[PDB]
C-alpha cells in the first residue's frame, strides 16, 4: 500500500514554482482551519462545560455560566456537567415513627449548583447525580418517614 | 477560460450549499405554549429567559429542548 | 405568517365523568360539549390554547363541571 502512494505522490506535475508555494500555503490554510474548528467542544445546554485547566486541575473559580470558553486542545477537556435537572426516583423503606413499614418513594430534582460546577467536578464528575441522590435521598426520606406514626 | 468558470460555480456552490445546511440547523421551532431554554453547554443553561422565539441557536452548543 | 387553522368548527367532546351525588350515590353522567373557539379572542387562543386548544380545554372541564352538579343532588 506504501508503494501505490508512493507513486500516485510521484506521479504529481513538475508544475512551474508558483503551485509547490501554494500548495503549501493551502496546507496551512487547512490545518489552521481545523485546528480552530477543534478549539470549541462538545457543548450541550443544560451543561456548564467549564475550562478543565491542564495546570493545578479544574478551574474551580473559572465557573462557566452561559457563554463561549474556547478549549485550548490537548489541554482543557469539556466536562459535560447534566446541568439539566436530572430527576431521580428513588425508593425507600422505612420503619416509621411508630415503626408501620411504610414504603415510600421519591422523585428528586438535581441539578448541580452552577455557581459551584467546578469543585463539583473535582468533587463528583459527570455521573455526580449518580454519585449524589442515589441514596441521599432514600436518608431524608428514612428520616422524616420514621417520625410519624402510620 | 470555460473549465475555470466551471470549476469556480461549482465551488461556489458547494460552498453555498453547506453556508444554508449550517444555517438551517441553527434554528429551531420551539411551539408556543413551549417556553424554549437555550440549551448552550459553553456557559449553559440561561437565566436570560430564552422562551419561544426562534433565536440563533449556533450548532454543537444549542439543542432546542422544547418546555411546555 | 403561519396560517393559524383554528377548528372553529364546534367540536363537540362527548366526556364521562363519574359522580359521587351529593347524598354521594355513584351516578356516572356523560356530556357532549360543544366548544367553538370564541373569535373575538382566537389570536389569544393561540397564544394560550393551540391548535388542538379543544382537547386542551373541553376533555375535563366538563368533567369537573358534571362532578359538580351532580354532587348537588341525591340519588
Amino acid at each position: 500500500m506504501a508503494q501505490n502512494l508512493k507513486d500516485l505522490a510521484g506521479r504529481l506535475p513538475a508544475g512551474p514554482r508558483g503551485m509547490g508555494t501554494a500548495l503549501k500555503l493551502l496546507l496551512g490554510a487547512g490545518a489552521v482551519a481545523y485546528g480552530v474548528r477543534e478549539s470549541v467542544f462538545t457543548v450541550e445546554g443544560g451543561h456548564r462545560a467549564i475550562f478543565f485547566n491542564r495546570i493545578g486541575g479544574v478551574q474551580q473559580d473559572t465557573i462557566l455560566a452561559e457563554g463561549l470558553h474556547f478549549r485550548i486542545p490537548w489541554f482543557q477537556y469539556p466536562i459535560i456537567y447534566d446541568i439539566r435537572a436530572r430527576p431521580r426516583k428513588i425508593s425507600s423503606p422505612t420503619g416509621s415513627k411508630d415503626l408501620q413499614m411504610v414504603n415510600i418513594s421519591l422523585r428528586v430534582l438535581s441539578r448541580p449548583n452552577a455557581q459551584e460546577l467546578p469543585s463539583m467536578y473535582q468533587r463528583l464528575g459527570l455521573d455526580y447525580e449518580e454519585r449524589v441522590l442515589p441514596s441521599i435521598v432514600n436518608e431524608v426520606l428514612k428520616s422524616v418517614v420514621a417520625k410519624f406514626n402510620a | 477560460m470555460a473549465a475555470k468558470v466551471f470549476e469556480s460555480i461549482g465551488k461556489f456552490g458547494l460552498a453555498l450549499a453547506v453556508a444554508g445546511g449550517v444555517v438551517n440547523s441553527a434554528l429551531y421551532n420551539v411551539d408556543a405554549g413551549h417556553r424554549a431554554v437555550i440549551f448552550d453547554r459553553f456557559r449553559g443553561v440561561q437565566d436570560i429567559v430564552v422562551g419561544e422565539g426562534t433565536h440563533f441557536l449556533i450548532p454543537w452548543v444549542q439543542k432546542p429542548i422544547i418546555f411546555d
